[PDB]
This record gives C-alpha cells, structure tokens and sequence, in this order.
C-alpha cells in the first residue's frame, strides 16, 4: 500500500492542535442558525469597551465605594488625588476591567489604552484637573510639576461629564509581557497620575466630596498574543455537586 | 459598521490642533457608548503602520484549546464487596461544562454559545505492570437509560454513539455536534427548566450535552488497578454572542453561579481587587 | 484542511472568521 | 440636540428633556420573528398597541444606603396590562424591549446610575450551595433590591457590567437613560412565566448625595415591549 | 516514504464511524436487486402513518379494550370524557405508535402531530366532539370553558367517521428533547383534551356505549434527530437458544 | 408521488377559511389511508420556512450503528481435562442479528432488508501480565464444516475467508457482503425451511449469514485467560423493505417471536402501555 | 362515489355498495414476473381466468368474545379451485393477491374490523420457547383465530399494525375492505407448501355491540389471487 | 469516501439517499 | 507531516485482502509467457465440461 | 390607558392629547355625566418620580 512513517510526535494528544476528528453521531442536524443579536467573532470586541477601573483599591472601601474615587475641596495648592498602577497583566486596579480580564489570558499585548473619568459631582459643582500618563522609568510623580512633564489631559467640569485620557503605546518592544516583575522594561506600562489642576468647588447645598468614576477600555490599536489560563481564577478542590454530576 | 479586520489599525500621524467646538477628547459616558477619542486625535502622534495580527483574539481561538471538564480515579476490580456507592468498573458522567473553572470562566464569558464539542477521552492507569484495557465510552443523551453494571446489557449500543478505546492506543477523539434545540447554548439560564416551582435554577437541559458512560470492557482482574479517565473537550465551530463579566469570585458550585469569595482580597466580595495603601500610593514604584 | 468525514461538523476549526463588528459595543447607540 | 427625545409607542409616549441618548442594544432594533426564523407554525397575535406601549413600574426610593435594583423581563410585566393577559393566555412571547428609567434631582444632587439591562441574568446566593428559589428570582412586578451589586449577585463584576447594554444617569448631567433591547434568547420564543431573557439592573455607583433639603429621589421605570408575538393560545394561568 | 503521525483517536472503535472496511468475500457477486414492495429510504415515512392510541391505558382495560375509548350517553352537560398526555419521548398513550416508538430511538423531535379519531358508533348514533389541543403551561384542563380557548375541532358524527385534530408545532425551541423530566419546559408537549360538544345521541337499539379509536400520526413537518436506543426494549440474560447459537 | 426530501416541509400562511364542501379535516380512516389534513387545512398558520434536516430519519442512518450480536467469555487453557462442553480455546458462532435485542428490534422493524455486514471483532483479555494473543477469526458459510479443535487442520484456511489479528491491535473490522440467495434478507419468515414437516419454522437458513469461528492463534500459556470476544455489526448500503410495528413485548428466544410480556404494565401482555387511573386522569399535570 | 366497487376477476365479480376505497397495497399492483427479475427458466403457465378469480373463503362468526382471525395466504388457498390444482402440480408461484373481506351489519350494530394484511407474519407461540409448528401455523382454508391479536401474536403491537397494508371495515360507514396486495417477497417466487407471503388478518378492534335482537353477524373473505405464475411442474403432493 | 478496495459492497455506508415516497403508505389508496 | 488515524481493521491479517506487498527480489524478470495450451481464466469453463 | 411622561427642563409643558376614542360620531349633553353618550373619560396626574 501506500509507505508510510511515524514522525516524532505521532499519537500525542496536543490540547490546542486543530484536527478534523470522527463525529460521534453521523449525519447530524444541527438546530439553524438564527440570528442572535451580539455577536462576539474577536475578543478585541469585548475588550474596546469602557469598563470601571478600582482605583480607590484600598481598605474602608467596602465592595462599591472601591470603584469611585472621593475627591474633595483642598486648601493646598496642586495635590495629588489618586494614581494608577498600569500593569494590566498583574494586580492592580486595570485587573477587573475589560481591558484587563481578558488581557489576563493572554502574556503579550500591544495597542494603545484608553482611560475616561466620568465626574459625578453636582451640577453646580466646577472643577478642573489634570490627568498625566507618566512613561515609566522613574518614580510614580507627587508633584504636578513633575508629573505634567509627560502625556497630560486637563478637564473642565461643565455639560460634557467626562474626558479621555489616551495612554498612548509608547514602548520599544512591540508587545509588553507578563513577568511577575511589575518593573521591568519589558512589562512595566508607566503611571497615570491626577491632581488638581485648580479645585473642586462646589456651593454650600451640593456635597463637598464628589466622585469620580474610572472606565479604560482598549483603542483599535490594541493587540493581544500568547494566550495563556487565567490567574484570576483558582480551583483548589472539586466544586460542589460535581460529584452529583457523575451520580 | 461590520469590517474585516486582520491586523491592528495603523495610526496617523497628526500635528497641533487648536480648534474650538471640536472637542474629541470630551465624551459622553452617560450615552453608554465607550469615548471614540483617536489617539491622534488627544495627542500628537506619527505615522505607525501597525503589522500586529488580532489573529489570537479570536473567539474561534479563544475557547477552541481543549480543557478538562471530567476527571475520575475508579478502581478496577473485584465488586463484588464494595459498597453501592462507587463506580463499579463504570461511570456515567452528565456532560458538563461547569465541572473545571478554567474552561467554565472562558465559557461564561459569553451569554449564547454555538459549538461542536471535540471529545477526548484520556484513560490512564496505576496499579494499586500495567494492563492493556480496552474502554468503552457510550454516549448516551440527557436522562436517557444509563446502564447499571459494568457487564449490563445497555453497552451492546444498538443505537448510542459507544467509542471502544485502548489505554495503550492515541486518546480516543470524537467529535459531539452542537445538540441544542436552541440555535445556541445557555451558558447563562435565566429561568427554569420545569413548568412546576421544584425545577433548578439556571440548569437549562438544552445546554446539558448528554450522558458519557464510561465502562471498561475487560473483565476484573485478579489485582485491583485504580483507572483515572479524563475527559478533554474543544468547543470548535464556535459562534458566540452577548459577552458577559469575567467571573471574579470564585466559584462554589457546578449547578449555579454562588458566590463566597476569598477571605480576604483578591478576589473577595467586599474587595475584588487586592488592597493597597491610599488612593496615591503607588504600589509598583520605581525608587532609585 | 483534510476532512475526510461525511459532516460539516466533524472538521477543523474555522480559524478564519476574521469580521468584526465593535461598534455594536463601543457604539451601541442609535 | 440629542437631549431632548420623546418616544412614542402605543397611546404611551415619553419625552424627556435631559437624556444622554438611547441605546439601542447591541446595534439591534426589535423586529417581528422573520418566517426563516420562525418554529411555531400556528398565526401569532401581535396586538402591536395593547402591549407595545409603555408600562410605568413602581417607583424604588433611591436613598444612601441602597444597594441596588432589578427587574427580570417580562417577570416585571407578566402580570401588568394586556402585555399580562397576552402572557398568561399564551404559551410563547417574542417581545423586544423599550427601557427608559427616569430619575432626576436638582442640580445640587450627586450621584450616578448605572442602568444595565443584562441578558439572561442567572442570579447566584451568598455563602451557601443552594440555588435560588423561585422566590427569589421570580419578583415581579416589585422587582428584587441587589445584595451584592459589586459582583451583580452572581460572582461577576460590576467594573465590567457596561460589556452588556447599559447608560448612566449621572444626576449632574441627565436624568433619563434609555436602552432599546431585540430578542435576547437562542430560542425564538419562549415561555414567560419561566423565563426571563433580560434583566434590567439599576446600581448606585456613586450613591445619592446632597447637602440641600433631603427630597425623595425616587427611580420611575417605565418598560415599553416592543414588536410582540404571543403564540399557543390557551386558558390564563395566572 | 510518506511522513504521516498518529492523531487522537487512532486505532479506536467508534461504532458510528462511516469508513470504508476490508471485503470479506473478493469479487463477490451479489443477489441482484429486484423491485420489492414498499421500500423505506427514510424512517419518517414509518412516522408519518396513523396508528392507534391507547387512551384507554388503565387497570380492567384488558388488551384490546385499551385501544379504544367507551363513550356513553350523559345526563351532565359539558362532561370531560378522555384526556391525552402528549409526551412522545415518554410512557403514554403515544407510546405504542408509529410516531412513538420510531422518536423513542431519538431524543430531539420537531414538527407537527397529527390525531385522528374514528368513531365507532352505529350509524343511528349521532353525537358532537370537541378535541381541545392545550399548549402547555398549565394544569390540563378539566371543564370545557378551560379547554375550548386552546386549538380544538368540533366533530359533527354522519357520513364522514374521522376528524383530524392538528398538533401544531408549537415550540419556543426549535426541536423538543427526552429528560425523563415530563414537566420540563423542553419536552412538555401540551393536553388534548375531549369534551362532550352535545353528546352521545343513541336510539333504543343501538348500544349505548360507542367506542372512539384514537390514531396518531406524524406530519410532513416531523423531523427527529439526536439517535438513542430505545427504551422500550430490555434485555436482562440471554435470550434462549442463544447459548445454542455457538454450539 | 416520490420526491428528494432533504429538509422538513415548509408551513405556508392559511386565512379564515369558511367554505361548504371541502371539510379537510374530516376523513376516512375506513380507506386505509392516513388523514391529509394539512395544519394550514385545520388551524391558521403562519408562513414557516422549516430548514430542520430529515437526514437523520434515514434508514441508512438509522441502521448504520454496529452494534453487538456476539460475546463470548471463554476460558484459554489447558483444556486437557476440561469437559466436552466448554471452548476448548475455540468458538464457533452462526452469525445471527437476534441474539442481542436493541439491533435486533431495528432489524425486526423492517421485513426485508438488503445490507452489508461490517463485522467488527472486538477481543478483550482478562487473567484468571495480560498476553498480546494472536487470534484467527475463520468465516465459515452456513452449514459448511466447522472445526474440533484449536489446532485443527480446518484452521489452515485454503478458501474461507480467515480474519487474523491481535488483541493490542485496533479490532478486526471486515466487510461481510449482501449474502442472501434472496434479493433481500427475510427478516421474518412466514414459512418452513424444509421441504418435510420437521423444520423449524421462522427460520430461513437464507436470511442466515454463516458462522464464525473463532479460534486464538497461540498455544495454551500455563496460567489460564478469559478472552472475552465482542462481535460488532454495521448494517451497510442498506436497502429496507414493508416496515413493521416495533416489538413491544420482551424477546424469549433467538429462533421466533415468541412472547410472554412483562409481569404488569409497561410492556406487558394485557397491558403494554403503563397504567393509569382513568381515561380522564392526566398522570403528569402541571399543578401550582 | 367511491362506495360503489365492481371487482370483476374471471368468471367472478364482487359488486359491494358500501366500500371505502381499494387499497393498492405499498403503491403496488399485482403484475407478472418481468424478464429481467425472472429466475426460474421455464415457461410459466399462465391460466390468467382459472386461477385471476375469486375464491370465497368460509365465512366465520363475527361475535363478542371473538379474539380475531387470520388466513395466511396461499395457505388458505393451496386446496381450492384451479389455484390449489397449480399449487400441488407446480413448484413455483408468483401470485398477487386481491383480499375483499366482506361483513355488514345493521344501521343499529357497531364494531370496527382491522382488515390488515401482513407480509410475512412470523407467529409467535405464548409463554413458552417452543415455535410454532406446522399445525399451528399452516391452518389451511379455515385459517386460525388470533390467541392475543392486541399484540398480533407475535410480541409486536397491534396498535402500529395500521403500517400494513390495512383498510378498516366500521359497520357505521363501510361493510367491505379491499386491499390489493403484490408479489411480496425477497425471492421472485416461492414454494407455496412450505411458505406464505402474505397473512390477511382481521380484528375486532371495536367489538360487535348492538341492543337489538342478535342476528348472527359473520365475516366473509373473498381472496382472488391475481397475475399468477407457476413454474416447476411434476405430479400433484397435496 | 475513500474506498480503495476493488469491492463496491466494502465502501462507506451510502448516506445520500433523500428520495421518499411516504403515499406509498399513508395514502396507499387507488 | 500528513495527519493519519488507524481505523479498526489496522494491522489484522485478512487472508482474502487483496494490497500491493513487498517484492523480495527486487529487478526481477520472470520467465516470458508462453503459450501454453489451455488456459483456464474462470472456473465455469472447468464446470461446463462432461 | 393613555399618558404623556414630562420632564421639567428647558421646555416648560408638554401636550397631552385627549385622543377623540368615542363610538358614537359625536358626544352629547344630557345632564347626566355618567352616559355611555356623554362621558369623556377621566384625566389623572401621577408624580412620576
């Protein structure tokens, strides 16, 4: 007949090899396809989309108060109100965001990323700030001065609540990986900073602590590649019925 | 608009822009629509022809690695003094996505799922040498008649889809077709199964594959041996709809989506996300 | 690719659909 | 421009004066079932005034220690109108919907909604194994407050909830939003009464703050079906 | 010669593979094929024939009397004389049928029913019917009023003996599946109910008791996939004789 | 009226239909022929373009499952003082549908049936290490000499068509042809094979494939094996004739359809139908 | 229209005025054997008038105790007329059938015959591994009554028996069934001693039920063979 | 499919035959 | 390389199987035909004889 | 039945048209408001939130 040969890895059960295999029940009808609305046919859908980031990822904020940031009136002159880690691939406030529970299967990505704050104060409340995405390679910037040197956006607060901070892909290698190294030159993102850029003014009915919520979604640049198991989730036993499920 | 698109979008290069009543980096999150500022157009930006391929990002790609979903250690033996509780040289097995988290949370991305299931079916062996067994693996489909005994008459499968296999032999692969009565499967069943108030929440028997009842076709042997059989399946042919929320906790249970939480964070209820000191403290800084 | 099956289910996977749509997502609004 | 938006449907008809926009939800306006799509073979009544309309719920008091809000569809209307009587009387229902939740304060109030209609919302318990009932997700016409809006009560995550179809009231900048769902389900039709294919789900974000008077600020749902098929006419059940 | 590697699923017997096997018997000739009678090339042919119910499935209906239905003059109005549980997957009156025992080899069925009822009075027996279809949901109804607002045929008794009351295909999915669960959402069918529409009008010499046969059968719209074996058959030990086979 | 029907008929739209002398749903079912009352005829429908595929229902799908018609147990020994009862490492096997009752059921649906029998021989090994044994599976016409021995001199295979294969090889599938003398095989038959009054009625020697003897190719090793054989059937190229009502009843034996039913109902013989309390009793209502 | 039926056969002719219809039986009419489906080589006679006719059985009592009936064809035809003298002198047939089975009633009776024809009606013998032997099963032109026709005596069911070629005699409509039967076989012809075809049953689905005075009410058969063949001669067996 | 046997009977099984004719049985009339 | 899977009936011995084998003497020339009286290509010319 | 839903912003009031939904081709006075002939129906304000 025909001379054939085994080559090396001839009956290995590779996971993520892509062979047509043997139907178990033959000629099979499947149920037609209807037209169901939202269709996702590449990830890179779910990830451009705004999703809320945890920046006030501290203690005493409990569950909801974890995704808006308090600012208030100051006396001081050009504080800091909140920074944030942009390690999408470890811990950190971009984790449990669109841009971040996906990119969390994968170890290399590129693109650009796409931060928006959305202000929800009073109307009468007026503000402005500053929103510095900081290249990385030095420390996370305390100062204004030093943190509106790099890639700023300075928002008013009037009719239009939000602003967009394109944190742009400035990198030498095309993707970035994941290390378990949040500073390293091939993983580490930069920092996003905010401060006052004059103050958060409100009258004496409105509240004197208004918030700010933090969506990142992913620009069309956005790219993703080596795609790995999620560290988001665990199993350290069986889960319960799975038992019931052999039963 | 519906495009195709290969690779990530080039960026254009654009100079200084001072222009009143266009204001591109203000947007409406209120709309509900996520903020079209260009990179161009919030900061200035050159020319990159950007050769990155979304190739891996795709659905198809994304959930068609095959992962586990059964896994039993049985022995293989004299029955009969065991009590009536073990698996006596055979275990029936409701296909079940919900068994192992990593395919679960992948599969729970989405609302509606259309997939052909590429079963393999990976026996392996220990002794309590090894034997040659042959194993037959019968698909029998939801709440039909299982079989009660290793050498039952409800193997000879007169009509159920049986793969006979061999430990020695490459794993046994067949391919499931995608057995919705539905055009797509529930991931999510917001809602009952039954038309009385006992039925179990979100357990949609259309999602529910069928039955996969795995005996193993020798005899028992003198010496017990204790057979792991592991069950790997690819959803391949995949079309997927509605994306949902990651799952963040962790889960508690196969029948539903329970929530506990880890005791502290990450991946707690009160704090998803693991803590750190203030609202600027940088975590990760970079102090030379 | 190979495909010596009688169903359409039983091949490879279509690694190929390469159409995007996410300005139904980004953009839902009218 | 697009702040002002008034819908008409039925006899009802909203208009608003602070909207955002309204969403149609992932880029689907509701149609009647296609005959390529279609399974029952029997004429459905689609009644196309009785029941697309709109059909205000009860308003929810939206104070400062809420949690949050949920109404399953049609479980909020399985019981309201002639969308009601269509439901019990029939064994199948393909219904899109008209979402447009009103909550307004003055222009010293803060605070921020996040209206999320989430598709087949399988709603998990806390710290234990046990499913939820059938009291404990079958509301109607109440709606359910949210234990755990941080993780939607099903161990997912709130920072990710505007994958699905969703708009904000930001009481500083609107005070309407407006989601337009299709049929959600993989079925065509289906049974209502054991089903519900949307969710609608409301959660302070930013919870309600003020310095002024302490007002009620309540939230008005007003949920408009949109394009019914009612098919396999029997007796009401109720 | 031709470098060719194992894939999973080699060497194993799948007894649904299609795949061209070894012959026996080389060059054989077989018995040329004569023009039989009655071919089948498609096993819904077989469904799409009536057969009868056993609506009369109780205890002291012996046999035969199980397949016909006794109906009796009534001094009540509006009386509820048979009802029909409609699940075909399980144990019923549908069971015993054509369209019963070729879907208990399937598990997922669609399309639409078909019952025909031939009454089985005198030709001086005169009397009206209604067969109230109820699609499921509720309990079965018991009273006329419930039933008539379900798909019905109302059946004047002359010279044609037979009515057909359509089974629409009334389905949210597409097909309806097996569960052993006859309350399920997915494989509940619905009632057929029959209820008095006049009464059983006999003189002084016919029988008072008619009978009613009750058919079923299939439609063009009948379709069944998903294939099981079926439980309508057993086997505990070994026929007899068959230990006689090998000897 | 033959026609090519791939997917299930189409439902067109119907109006109020209020017309003297077309009565589609009356009929006679006093003609033989089943009612064509159309659900357009009965109720009011709406246009259904129905792409639900009929390929399944085929009878060439139907049939096509190999399923099990032989198992055989037998012990491999020294049968030096076994008795003369038992396989002395041998077994011979008129290939027969009826042994087991799921094929047989599908077989005994139809009265004639014209296949290729795709013979699948599964051998499995169990101790009383496990022997990588050769067997020899000599197919032997009905009738035709059958052998004594293991190591008989019938064994040698001058023009049956000898299978030889191991048991750590995948099975032995051959390819048994249409071997009727008839232009299909009588699957009943209602007559006597002999000319004399003694011949045992139902049984057409016709309808019968031959035998299969069934010997293991090694001598006997000196711990002694039970080499179980499992024999496989695939119906194929299947022409079927005149089907018949399925069997309700149990089977009692391989040679004739025989009946005794089950004690009570289901499938009893007063009472095939499971009971219930009246004729007007629903067994399972929807009762909140 | 179709109550009036002249079968004219031969010399014989059945007239009936209630008749359903003529049942062509799987689609077929009885024809002789083509040349290309022909096997035995010599020249078949063809009487084409001595045996194209019909043979009236003997009738039998339609009562209310009656379990059933069934003659197995030729069976019940191998002894009578210029059929059995070609039966006993030939070794092959190939005979279609014509099976008018004739029992009326008044307008005051009830009752449903299943007139079915079943094509190779291997019996079955109850509560015991015995087959049935030669006594049981070649009955002749008596033929034999049904033991237990609910399941047709062979372990299948009665209620799917309407898969034959079947036609229904229900004394409120019709008083004669006809059905049409082809050469059913897998071989071209047969040896008529030792084999039947075709077995004519009939069973009281409905029994004889009246309030009237009790006449008795019988069931005639009427079997015509039709397009016979008969190769093989020799001497006559009986 | 494939079939490289010199025997037509030893091919695949032959799942292609759609032609069917139910008014052979449920309108078996003239 | 080419990707194969052994169906069931690999490696079995059928003794009627009808493949191409391995020539043990490779190049070899067998003895030219000739015409011998006789030949028998079908055994019903052997049976069709008194 | 038959509603308008106003928010109170820049426009100021919004129009709620009574439709004209009468069998009869015109509506009369009789004295008694409760006829079929007669009545008009019934407009209710609700706070909507």
């Amino acid at each position: 007949g025909v001379p054939t040969y085994l080559l090396p890895g001839s009956g290995q059960f590779l996971t993520t090899d892509d062979h047509s295999s043997a139907p178990a029940l033959p000629c099979f009808n499947p149920t037609p396809e209807m037209h169901i609305p939202g269709q996702v046919r590449n990830m890179l859908e779910v990830v451009q989309v705004e999703s809320m980031m945890e920046i006030n990822n501290t203690e005493s904020a409990v569950g909801m108060e974890r995704l808006k940031v308090d600012i208030s009136a100051l006396t001081d002159v050009d504080q800091l109100l909140f920074n944030i880690p942009l390690d999408i691939q470890l811990d950190g406030p971009l984790r449990n965001t669109l841009v971040g529970n996906i990119s969390r299967y994968y170890t290399h990505w590129s693109g650009s990323l796409e931060m928006t704050f959305m202000f929800c104060g009073s109307f009468m409340a007026a503000g402005k700030l500053i929103l510095c995405y900081t290249p990385p390679g030095g420390s996370c910037p305390t100062t204004r001065e030093t943190a509106m040197l790099g890639t700023h956006i300075v928002w008013d607060f009037g009719l239009q609540s939000s602003v967009t901070l394109i944190i742009p892909w400035i990198s030498g290698s095309h993707y970035r990986m994941f290390n378990n190294d949040a500073k390293s030159t091939n993983a580490n993102v930069g920092y996003v900073t905010c401060f006052m850029q004059t103050n958060l003014i409100v009258p004496s009915e409105s509240s004197d602590t208004c918030s700010l919520i933090g969506f990142i979604a992913a620009k069309d640049d956005f790219s993703l590649r080596l795609m790995r198991d999620s560290p988001d989730i665990g199993q350290l036993d069986h889960l319960h019925a799975a038992e019931a499920a052999y039963q | 608009i519906e495009s195709i698109i290969k690779t990530a979008t080039d960026t254009v290069k654009s100079e200084i822009n001072a222009e009143l009543g266009v204001v591109p980096s203000l947007n409406a999150v209120e709309t509900g629509a996520t903020s079209n500022t260009e990179p161009e157009e919030a900061i200035q930006t050159r020319t990159v022809i950007n050769q990155h391929g979304v190739s891996e990002t795709l659905v198809e790609n994304f959930l068609s690695r095959a992962a586990l979903v059964s896994k039993r250690s049985f022995e293989y033996k004299d029955h009969t003094s065991s009590t009536a509780r073990a698996d006596k040289n055979f275990f029936k097995w409701t296909i079940n996505t919900r068994s192992f988290v990593q395919l679960r949370r992948k599969l729970e991305l989405f609302t509606y799922l259309r997939f052909d299931a590429e079963i393999t079916i990976l026996t392996t062996v220990a002794v309590n040498g090894l034997p040659d067994l042959t194993l037959q693996a019968m698909f029998v489909p939801t709440g039909a008649l299982t079989p009660e005994k290793q050498d039952s008459f409800h193997w000879q499968s007169g009509s159920n889809a049986s793969v006979f296999f061999k430990i020695s032999d490459p794993p046994a692969r067949i391919t499931i077709p995608f057995m919705c009565i539905n055009s797509a499967y529930s991931v999510f069943y917001d809602g009952f199964a039954g038309f009385e108030k006992n039925g179990l929440y979100g357990i949609n028997p259309a999602d529910t594959i069928g039955n996969l009842c795995v005996r193993i076709v020798n005899e028992h042997q003198p010496v017990g041996f204790t057979v792991t059989v592991r069950v790997y399946m690819k959803p391949k042919h995949i079309k997927a709809w509605a994306p949902r929320p990651p799952r963040t906790l962790p889960y508690m249970s196969i029948a539903n989506a329970n929530y506990k939480g880890k005791e502290r964070a990450p991946n707690a209820l009160s704090a998803i996300i693991g803590n750190r000191d203030s609202v600027k403290t940088m975590p990760h800084n970079i102090v030379n | 690719q190979i495909n010596f099956y009688k169903d359409s289910y039983a091949a490879s996977a279509s690694k190929q659909d390469f159409s995007q749509d996410p300005s139904k997502f980004t953009e839902p609004v009218v | 421009s697009d702040r002002v938006l008034q819908l008409k449907l039925g006899n009802s008809a909203i208009v608003t004066q602070e909207a955002a926009n309204y969403c149609c939800a992932y880029g689907e306006w509701p149609n009647y079932l296609p005959d390529h799509e279609a399974v029952a073979i029997d004429k459905p009544t689609q009644p196309e005034t009785a029941t697309d309309r709109f059909y205000t719920l009860k308003s929810v008091k939206w104070e400062t220690g809420s949690t949050g809000w949920w109404w399953k569809l049609p479980d909020a209307l399985n019981n309201i109108g002639m969308f009601g009587q269509n439901v019990q009387h029939h064994y199948l229902y393909r219904s899109g919907f008209l979402i447009h939740v009103q909550c307004n304060a003055t222009k010293f109030h803060q605070g921020a909604l996040l209206v999320v209609a989430i598709p087949e919302h399988q709603r998990g318990a806390h710290n234990t194994n046990t499913s939820p009932g059938f009291d404990d997700i079958m509301k109607g016409e109440e709606g359910g407050t949210f234990n755990h809006p941080y993780v939607l009560d099903d161990g997912t995550s709130l920072a990710c909830a505007t994958i699905f179809p969703h708009q904000w009231i930001n009481l500083r900048t609107n005070n309407s939003a407006t989601i337009v769902l299709p049929w959600m389900n993989a079925a065509p039709m289906d049974f209502p009464l054991r089903h519900n294919q949307w969710t609608l789900a409301i959660i302070p974000v930013v919870p309600l703050g003020t310095r002024t008077t302490s007002s009620m600020v309540p939230i008005t749902v007003s949920i408009a079906p949109m394009c019914c098929e009612f098919n396999g006419l029997r007796h009401a059940i109720t």
